[PDB]
RNA sequence: GGAUUUUUGGAGCAGGGAGCCACGCAUCGACCUGGUAUUGCAGUACCUCCAGGAACGGUGC
């Protein structure tokens, strides 16, 4: 696409499923209700997958943005 | 910074500096920059397994450095 | 002389396939086509893959946003 | 402030990553944050050509020239 | 060839890794005057060879002179003045 | 090969030579040997001391000598010693060292290098010199001890011996006692402990901090001491009171009370009716464990006690510095200061802008067209390179001819017009 | 000339061209070597070629030491303790010196790293079995007068000596 | 609102720190600064692995604090005030 | 500012505060910080209390700490749920 | 009052870094970061003596005049008072 | 005044077993024996090839 950056990026997938991988090697499954500018992430209904396998059913979650290593929608 | 003051005092002389993963380069400081940035030549380099080589010029990132020695020539900034 | 976000600008309009070598994980790096980014080097990748090392093994991911946190470095690749 | 390395530009260089990674190029350029551009670079050997080291993950730098 | 600061080796025995290559050629040549460097490669075009550069003009004309066949590692090196000066001499000089 | 004898020879030539060094110096001035040989008397009691009216009038036999400082007498003690070292060195090692058709052999040998143009007086003059640094008369320092220095030995606050500085120790104290009710001088109280030390201690004596600080101290002490007195055989010393420390012990703790019976120095802290259960118990488990986690503090403590007695001037003299200090004003405390200070930095022997080129109008970007598209950074600087060699070659050469109508010449081509219009 | 404190702090101290530490005391006439405690163990290398010196002995504890070129001297003995001042050294070079019995070479067994040994230019040289009788007494030498000491030789110097 | 003001306010409490290295910090507050730096006194500190050692006096970096232990009877509702 | 932690993802702390509720903390130290948020701030340090602190080491384990300081650095992740209830 | 740095300057300290060495130094100036200037100083590594009987000192290390950047400091502790040079 | 050089973290975790001695997996490097090619004027990641040897070194789990 004609230049697509990391903030509008992130906010087309907000009221999205997505997935974010840390950097500890955790995942974790869920609606993106919210990003601030510290790229902190705020997820509803989440699922934590280690090991790629489901592990917890979790809910409301917030994640430190230094933790983060990537996301994806999904 | 006071320390920094004092390290650019050092450039010059010779100086020995340890990096964050142990590896320890002693020559002489040619360049110290306000982050701690280093630039020397003439350097003796002692790895953590004991070894030795040598090098003509290197230059180390100050947020890498753990620490450095300078010389006691600088010993004698005392008013704070 | 060339500046190093310049050609980050350049591997965005060329739309080459990257290479990005991880901070302090060897064993896993990360490939796409670099869509955009910002101030903190922070990327949008595109149909990207986790390439394990050690396993010679792709896993794949889509549209990914890398936290520039994570950066060593950055190599372009013919595929 | 800028990173003092004018004296480094266009000179081979051999560069140690955290990691214990290392790599050689020839230096093309720099910002304040001491992110490098590299050319002709290779894996310590694999050639992968012009690269994007950021400053970040430089432990130190060593000259192949004068 | 005219007389030169550095003196051109080969003939050289390219088994001997090259780190060892340059220590001994250091050590043996060290009888004359300074050796202020040493160049020697394993690539093809390059191995079996090497160019000892020395501070002094008049320790370059005594090596060759002196160590003209000493056999080293097994075989008789033969020795010349090089063809051209060295970049380290050209830059000692201006 | 090498003749054994010629080595001997030099050997004996050369500790000779010390002997003669070190002699002359106790010659110009006696306190070097005085002062060390008076310490001495405190430490091995036999040692027989000169008449009090020698050390007094500092003299040897008939001439008084010039009294010199502090960090003189001291200074040449440190010299004396590396001396005594090397003197050491050369006999042990001679120690460990210790025919007509062969003369004319040599004798033939000896013909070798007849051209030998050389005028050879350097061997007992570069020796005797070698022991005896400026052009005539700046250093007292032999060339031997050239790089000798105290201050890299002593603290000011030492001044080479005259003071042990403790306000360190008191710090340090401080923080041990986890308060601050005790001074300086409530500190120094403390120290003169040191049957006290053992039956009235500051602290109890099995506290981790207290043994740790005891130790730091102790350490101190004693580097200071033989320091203090570089001329007095520092082994000799060391060995005397290990002995001490081994053979007093152990009959009776040496520490022996006509109520309580024997004492346990450091491990136990326990008394004993008489010296038979006493030898019983040091073979129990008990003393066993003791005598096996605190010998060192033990000996440590032990020698901090005999160092602290052969210093027993020093102490004093000290603890009287702090209260004068103590006592002083402001002014008096900072001039006596400014003296310590200068007795320890002594010799040992006494003999553009911008603001500007904007002005002026230089240093702005300018460039002529007709000079190899030159660059100049001033607007006064293009009238001289008008008025120039190069550039009147361009003009000359270009056909353009020189001198002042084509002064105001920027370009190329419109000067060329112009001197169509001259011709 | 007297090898002195102040002789060792006005010296070329330079990177040699094998990238060592090396401090150059060519030249001077030294006929004793002493006073190296100066030198403050920071030297890879130290070049004392061309000068008087006649026995090799009399350093201070030195554990950077690995290298000593000691060309055209008049070394005639080598010390006893050498290992325990100079517990790295690796390349010792001798070239024109004065060794003259297979006996004097003998100090060179304690000197444990010691890989890199040139003697050559040295009476000893010529005497009977020298190649030998080193390869046997200093069987830590790898490189014996820039040969590479062979395992033959070593089966040969183990039946003579035996 | 900034945490560091309500710490900063302890000063002559006596808590337990646990460090991001492990370790174990017992003593009573002399200061805490702005960078959350903080100052003891009569302290027993427990390195992981160790038998505690006491000091008079020890100064944390505060980056290297993982979290504070506070005394039950602490009033937060009042510290929470500005 | 009062907005972004309003509404962004701070607001799980905003709310956590406002509702008195409880909240799973888990923990750089491989631990766990179960408790209600008396207060937070921008780096995520806060003031709990009535911490159930919980981990492993296997066995699990656990222990009271009823008034606490967190430096808002180690944490990974919080988690508001229907846990209070 | 900014003194608690101020305080123990000129001061021996103990300062502990973040792989667990012990440098001991006389400390004679800080900054912002608290890179740190130690006089004579020491670096030890197996033991902090408390009086071990066995030995004080093993793996000590003479180091001299010593900046240390404060990224890589943990903590300090007063170890004796200023020598009075 | 939490976004690369310091203070809002890239940290976290994994070693005993067998009879003083010895050790799983992956990657890279010289490296050591034989034999074999190459005779070439340079400025260097590294450097012939063929067969055999590694009770070798470093890093990660």
């Amino acid at each position: 696409s004609l230049p697509l950056n990391p903030k509008p990026f992130l906010n087309g997938l907000t009221g999205k499923p997505v997935m974010v991988k840390l950097k500890w090697g955790m995942e974790y499954k869920g609606y993106l209700v919210s990003v601030d500018g510290y790229m902190n992430m705020q997820l509803a209904n989440t699922e934590e997958y280690i090991d790629g396998a489901l592990s917890g059913h979790l809910g409301e979650v917030l994640i430190r943005c230094n933790n983060v290593l990537y996301i994806r929608g999904v | 910074g006071v320390p920094i003051k004092v390290l650019h005092e050092a450039e010059g002389h010779i100086v020995t500096c340890e990096t964050n993963t142990g590896e320890v380069y002693r020559g002489k400081l040619i360049e110290a920059e306000d982050n701690m940035n280093c630039q020397m030549s003439n350097i003796t380099v002692t790895y953590r397994d004991g070894r030795v080589a040598q090098l003509e010029q290197v230059y180390i990132r100050g947020s890498k450095i753990r620490f450095l020695i300078l010389p006691d020539m600088l010993k004698n900034m005392l008013k704070s | 002389m060339v500046q190093p976000i310049n050609l980050i600008f350049r591997y965005l309009q060329n739309r080459s396939r990257i290479q990005v070598w991880l901070y302090e994980q060897v064993n896993m790096r990360i490939e796409g086509c670099i869509i955009g980014f910002d101030e903190y080097m922070n990327l949008v990748l595109d149909d990207a893959e986790e390439i394990h090392s050690k396993t010679k093994s792709r896993k794949q991911l889509g549209r990914i946003m890398l936290k520039g946190d994570n950066i060593t470095l950055l190599q372009s690749v013919s595929n | 402030h800028p990173p003092e390395l004018k004296k480094f530009m266009d000179k081979k260089l051999s560069l140690k990553l955290n990691g214990g990674r290392h790599v050689q190029g020839i230096l093309r350029g720099f910002d304040p944050f001491m992110n490098l551009v590299i050319d002709e670079c290779v894996e310590m050997q694999n050639n992968i050509g012009m690269v994007v080291i950021r400053g970040n993950s430089i432990i130190m730098l060593e000259a192949l020239e004068r | 060839i005219r007389p030169n600061h550095t003196i051109y080796i080969n003939n050289m025995n390219d088994k001997i890794k090259k780190e060892e290559l340059k220590r001994s050629l250091y050590a043996l040549f060290s009888q004359f005057g300074h050796v202020v460097d040493i160049v020697a490669l394993k690539t093809m075009k390059m191995r079996g060879q090497a160019f000892v550069i020395f501070k002094e003009l008049g320790s370059s004309t005594n090596a060759l002179r002196q160590l003209q066949g000493f056999p080293f590692y097994g075989k008789p090196m033969r020795i010349q003045y090089a063809k051209t000066d060295s970049d380290i001499i050209s830059k000692m000089r201006g | 090969m090498e003749t054994i004898l010629e080595q001997q020879r030099r050997y004996h030539e050369e500790k000779e030579r010390l002997m003669d060094v070190m002699a002359k110096e106790m010659l110009t001035k006696k306190s070097t040997l005085r002062d060390q040989i008076n310490s001495d008397h405190r430490t091995r009691a036999m040692q027989d001391r000169y008449m009090e009216v020698s050390g007094n009038l500092r003299d040897l036999y008939d001439d008084k000598d010039g009294l010199r400082k502090e960090e003189l007498n001291a200074i040449s003690g440190p010299n004396e010693f590396a001396e005594f070292y090397n003197r050491l060195k050369q006999i042990k090692e001679f120690h460990r060292k210790h025919f007509e058709e062969l003369l004319k052999a040599r004798e033939n040998p000896s013909e070798e290098a007849q051209n030998l143009v050389e005028f050879t007086d350097e061997e007992g003059y570069g020796r005797y010199l070698d022991l005896h640094y400026i052009n005539l008369k700046a250093s007292e320092k032999l060339d031997y001890i050239t790089y000798l220095s105290i201050f890299d030995q002593l603290f000011d606050i030492p001044k080479e011996r005259k003071n042990a500085e403790y306000k360190r120790y008191l710090e340090m104290l401080l923080e041990y006692l986890q308060d601050y009710t005790d001074r300086v001088k409530p500190l120094q109280d403390q120290n003169e402990l040191f049957e006290k030390k053992w039956e009235n201690g500051t602290f109890p004596g099995w506290p981790k901090e207290t043994s740790s600080a005891l130790t730091h101290a102790g350490a101190h002490l004693d580097l200071s001491a033989f320091s203090s007195w570089e001329e007095l055989a520092s082994l000799g010393l060391d060995r005397l009171k290990s002995a001490l420390l081994a053979l007093g012990l152990k009959c009776g703790g040496t520490l022996e009370e006509r109520a309580q019976r024997l004492f346990s120095t450091k491990g136990k802290s326990l008394e004993s009716l008489d010296t038979s259960l006493f030898a019983k118990n040091p073979k129990s488990k008990g003393t066993k464990r003791d005598t096996e986690r605190n010998k060192d503090i033990a000996f440590l403590e032990a020698q901090i006690y005999e160092y602290v007695e052969i210093l027993g001037e020093q102490r004093h003299l000290t603890h009287e510095n702090v209260q004068r200090k103590q006592a002083r004003t402001g002014e008096e405390r900072e001039e006596e200061e400014e003296e310590q200070i200068s007795e320890s930095e002594s010799e040992d022997e006494e003999n553009i802008p911008y603001w500007l080129y904007k002005l002026h109008g230089l240093n702005i970007n300018y460039n002529c067209e007709i000079c190899g598209n030159y660059t100049y950074r001033g607007p006064k600087a293009f009238q001289r390179h008008f008025a120039e060699w190069r550039h009147a070659h361009g003009m000359r050469c270009l056909g353009i001819p020189n001198t002042a109508h084509f002064a105001n010449v920027t370009q190329i081509e419109d000067a060329v017009s112009l001197w169509a219009k001259l011709k | 000339v007297k090898l002195t404190a102040e002789l060792i702090e006005q010296a070329a101290q330079y990177t040699n061209a094998v990238r060592d530490r090396e401090l150059d005391l060519r030249g001077y006439k030294i006929p004793v070597i002493e006073n190296l405690g100066a030198t403050l163990d920071q030297f890879d290398a130290i070049d004392f070629s061309d000068n008087e010196i006649r026995k090799l002995d009399g350093f201070p504890l030195l554990r950077r030491l690995k290298t000593l070129l000691v060309n055209n001297n008049r070394i005639c003995r080598i010390g006893e303790g050498l290992d325990q001042a100079l517990p790295c050294l690796t390349e010792l070079i001798l070239t024109n010196n004065s060794l003259v019995e297979l006996g004097d070479l003998d100090p060179l067994a304690s000197l444990k790293s010691l890989t890199y040994l040139s003697i050559l230019r040295n009476p000893v040289t010529n005497k009977k079995h020298y190649r030998l009788y080193v390869i046997y007494k200093v069987p830590q030498v790898r490189v014996l007068d820039f040969q590479k000491v062979k395992l033959k030789e070593r089966q040969e110097a183990e039946k003579m000596f035996k | 609102m900034k945490l560091v003001r309500f710490l900063m306010k302890l000063s002559h409490e006596t808590v337990t720190i646990e460090l991001k290295n492990g370790t174990q910090v017992h003593g009573t507050i002399t200061g805490v600064d702005v960078s959350m730096n903080t100052h003891l006194k009569a302290v027993k500190m427990t390195l992981k692995n160790r038998e505690p050692v006491q000091l008079e006096t020890l100064s944390i970096r505060g980056n290297n604090i993982r979290y504070f232990i506070l005394p039950d009877s602490l009033p937060l509702d009042t510290l929470l005030v500005d | 500012e009062e907005e972004e932690f309003n509404t962004g993802p701070l607001s799980v702390l905003t709310q956590s505060v406002k509702n008195n509720t409880q909240v799973l903390i888990n923990c750089r130290n491989n631990k766990k910080l179960l408790g209600r948020v008396k207060a937070f701030d921008r780096h995520c340090n806060m003031v709990l209390e009535n911490v159930k602190e919980m981990w492993t080491e296997p066995v699990n384990k656990d222990r009271y700490i009823s008034k606490m300081f967190l430096r808002g650095d180690s944490v990974i992740v919080v988690l508001r749920n229907p846990l209070i209830a | 009052k900014s003194s608690k740095m101020l305080q123990h300057i000129d001061y021996r300290m103990r300062c502990i870094l973040q792989d667990g060495r012990i440098f001991i130094g006389t400390f004679k100036a800080f900054d912002k970061h608290m890179n740190l200037i130690l006089c004579d100083c020491d670096e030890f590594r197996k033991i902090k003596p408390k009086n071990s009987k066995q030995a004080e000192r093993e793996e000590k290390r003479v180091l001299g005049l010593v900046l240390l950047r404060g990224e890589n400091l943990v903590s300090m502790t007063v170890e004796g008072p200023p020598p009075k040079d």
